């Protein structure tokens, strides 16, 4: 489903900006 | 036609009333913006009680005026460590824009001053946290939850850029929650205030515009891209476009495909394809109607501009608030000194701060 692959991407926490 | 006649006058008198309000804001900006307050306070006027946010900037933390009792939200800078990043032009942008804007959504800096090691923002304490906190926690935001949000967003975004500031950083991690209910807009170090096109690719990678990623020259629809992604994430759960690395997240947003839960109103998909538009000549927020496209689709036709603008809307979350100091919606940090030198360091670099 769309939300396992979610959490599958290892992207569910806060997320930094490019320049981090 | 899909007005009657009184409707019709109703909405053009009230577009025209944010025409004459955003002329006046522009004209308060503007002589803030050119004769910008500095040294309106001193580190020995608070006691520091504990770290709310960290990050490469630096950290943030919960003080309190030791005369009046008052809580605020400290941001702390090491004047050596933004000149080795290479943001001693972005963080006198912030400190610049903060201290000229004013709207009820945008986080009010209520001292700020330097010494010889750092710098520091003094800003209102905004005890809810962040919208990100709330949002995993929930799962997702019923529609009207995240229709009251966006709507402070869109308004925001409004007054930003009749001041031809682009934001450039909107995300959920970077909205915070008052003691009302409603958001507050806190960081500026990546807005610019450009009335054409700029360059910089900045950004997070789920937010990120197409034309930014492709490396075009772009404009203020960026934010009103990113706005699509917040809605669509707060109503989600989950972003547009993820993946396991940004490369792959590029690829999607690039792509003109984006796909929404069954439970998403039409309403709603329809607000979101036409906001998430990667053909910028047909991107809503950025045609000859403007914002007035977004206010006025059928999604938004139970939103009071003006009550949300007024904080007269009765919020659909209220964060707990045990008390004023309460740090509870904050995340507990390691809590190092503030160190302060007996010399002055990047002197030069931070004269207009
Ligand atoms: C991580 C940093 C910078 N990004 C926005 C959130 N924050 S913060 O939560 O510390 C944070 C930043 C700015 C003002 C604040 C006011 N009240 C509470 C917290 C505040």
């Amino acid at each position: 489903t769309t939300y396992a692959d979610f959490i599958a991407s290892g992207r569910t926490g806060r997320r930094n900006a490019i320049h981090d | 036609g899909h007005m009657g006649n009184a409707a019709a006058a109703k909405k053009g008198s009230e577009q025209e009333s944010v025409k004459e309000f955003l002329a006046k804001a522009k004209e308060e900006f503007l002589k803030k913006w050119e004769s910008p307050s500095q040294n309106t306070a001193q580190l020995d006027h608070f006691d520091r009680i504990k770290t709310l946010g960290t990050g490469s900037f630096g950290r943030v933390m919960l003080v309190k005026h030791k005369e009046t009792g008052n809580h605020y939200a400290m941001k702390i800078l090491d004047k050596q460590k933004v000149v080795k990043l290479k943001q001693i032009e972005h963080t006198l942008n912030e400190k610049r824009i903060l201290q000229a804007v004013n709207f009820p959504f945008l986080v009010k800096l209520e001292f700020s001053f330097k010494d010889n090691s750092n710098l520091y923002m003094v800003m209102e304490y905004v005890p809810g946290g962040e919208m990100f906190s709330h949002l995993r926690r929930i799962g997702r935001f019923s529609e009207p939850h995240a229709r009251f949000y966006a709507a402070q967003i869109v308004l925001t975004f409004e007054y930003l850029h009749s001041l031809d500031l682009i934001y450039r950083d909107l995300k959920p991690e970077n909205l915070l929650i008052d003691q009302q209910g409603y958001i507050q807009v806190t960081d500026f170090g990546f807005a610019k205030r450009v009335k054409g096109r700029t360059w910089t690719l900045c950004g997070t990678p789920e937010y990120l515009a197409p034309e930014i990623i492709l490396s075009k020259g772009y404009n203020k629809a960026v934010d009103w891209w990113a706005l699509g992604v917040l809605i669509y994430e707060m109503a989600a759960g989950y972003p547009p476009f993820f993946a396991d690395q940004p490369i792959q997240i590029y690829e999607k947003i690039v792509s003109g495909k984006v796909r929404f839960p069954s439970h998403f109103s039409s309403d709603l998909k329809d607000l979101l394809r036409n906001l998430l538009q990667v053909d910028l000549t047909k991107r809503f927020g950025n045609l000859k109607n403007g914002v007035n496209d977004i206010k006025n689709h059928k999604w938004f036709a139970t939103t009071d501009w003006i009550a949300i603008y007024q904080r007269k809307v009765e919020a659909p979350f209220i964060p707990k608030f045990k008390g004023p100091g309460d740090t509870s919606n904050f995340d507990d940090y390691e809590e190092e000194e503030i160190r302060v030198s007996i010399n002055e360091k990047c002197g030069k670099e931070f004269t207009e701060f």
